[PDB]
């Protein structure tokens, strides 16, 4: 499907904490990799109120 | 003699579970010390992990090492000193006979009533005594009879549901009169799939993680009522309607639903099919072994 080949495209979104770790040092920290994997629509569904 | 299908009690059981947890805790923490509230009874409870197709276990290899003596009876007895004493004061608030329980399951002895056995009644001995003549009438396959107390018993205002095999067997070998099997397997399972604590699960449980009993009973006995064939689609379009979607033995349900419909490029696409479900099925699991045998059987397809 388009859908999970499109977020296919988007791919990670990186950020860094920023901890030195103790090792001027070249060290980022954590890199948090953030990205979707596939996608899928539910068809639609009525549930009652809460309760599942 | 057997266990109740009814949510335990009110009564003492939780002070008896106060008394045992507060206890633990304090001899644990003087514990560790010396190695260096329904809420302290959560917490407590809580820091500790909570040629056929056998799920196999996790066996030993790469885990631990050996530990040796940490106990003498002079240290031991450091430990339990002063934390018995603070069990001292709310001991002291506490009932006769839960006094004297903690006492005994602090002695390290183990009690011989049950939470059953004490929980004295009119009804509730009634009750025991109709689930009791159920088990036994199913064991005797006198599924009549054995009808007739399921349905008094559900009846009763206070058995939860926990009885469904109960009649996922019983109303199966009932063909007689009555909408069954499947109808009660997937009933179970459209109820209780959404949001529409102890007293719980494996074999009843509700969503967000994994549903053993309906879901996967009336999974495959759906596909058994397709070897009553030789249908699947609906099971495939419906199963086809995940996620939990990590439910990895489901994926075989599914790519057992393939192999079924595979019995021109259409049973191309449905061989494509399954060998695509089984490794997305080595999601995890673990089913099949070799899957080579799976296809094997694909290449008797091939053909």
């Amino acid at each position: 499907g388009l859908l999970n080949l499109g977020v296919k495209d988007i791919g990670e979104k990186v950020i860094f904490d920023g901890k030195p770790l103790n090792s001027n040092s070249g060290y980022l920290g954590n890199k948090l990799s953030v990205s979707v994997e596939q996608v899928s629509i539910a068809k639609p569904m009525s549930n009652d109120g809460v309760s599942s | 003699m057997f266990e109740v299908p009814i949510t335990l009690t009110n009564r003492k059981f939780a002070q008896r579970r106060k008394l045992k947890y507060q206890y633990i805790n304090y001899i644990s923490r003087r514990f560790d010390r010396i190695s260096k509230q329904q809420k302290k009874r959560r917490r407590e409870r809580h820091w500790r992990s909570v040629s056929f197709e056998i799920w196999r276990t996790v066996s030993s290899q790469n885990k631990q090492p050996i530990n040796k003596q940490k106990m003498t009876y002079h240290n031991f007895k450091k430990i339990e000193k002063i934390p018995l004493r603070k069990m001292e004061i709310p001991l002291l608030h506490c009932t006769k006979e839960n006094k004297l329980y903690f006492q005994s399951i602090s002695r390290g002895l183990e009690p011989l009533k049950t939470s059953t056995s004490e929980v004295r009644n009119y009804r509730t001995r009634h009750i025991v005594t109709l689930t009791d003549l159920l088990h036994l009438n199913v064991s005797r396959h006198n599924w009549s009879l054995a009808y007739k107390i399921f349905a008094t018993l559900i009846r009763i205002p206070g058995v939860q549901i926990k009885s469904l095999w109960g009649i996922g067997v019983e109303i199966l070998d009932n063909l007689s009169n009555s909408s069954s099997g499947l109808d009660f397997l997937q009933w179970m399972c459209q109820i209780y799939s959404s949001k529409s604590r102890s007293i719980v699960p494996p074999f009843q449980t509700g969503s967000r993680t994994h549903t053993a009993k309906f879901a996967i009973t009336y999974l495959w006995s759906s596909l058994i009522n397709c070897q009553k064939s030789m249908l699947i689609d609906k099971i495939s379009e419906w199963v086809l309607t995940p996620p939990f979607m990590e439910d990895a033995e489901v994926w075989f349900i599914y790519a057992s639903c393939h192999l079924l419909k595979a019995d021109i490029n259409q049973v191309i696409k449905h061989i494509h099919y399954v060998r695509t479900f089984l490794k997305i099925c080595l999601d995890k699991g673990g089913f099949a072994v070799p899957s080579r045998l799976i296809e094997n059987q694909l290449k008797s397809f091939e053909s």
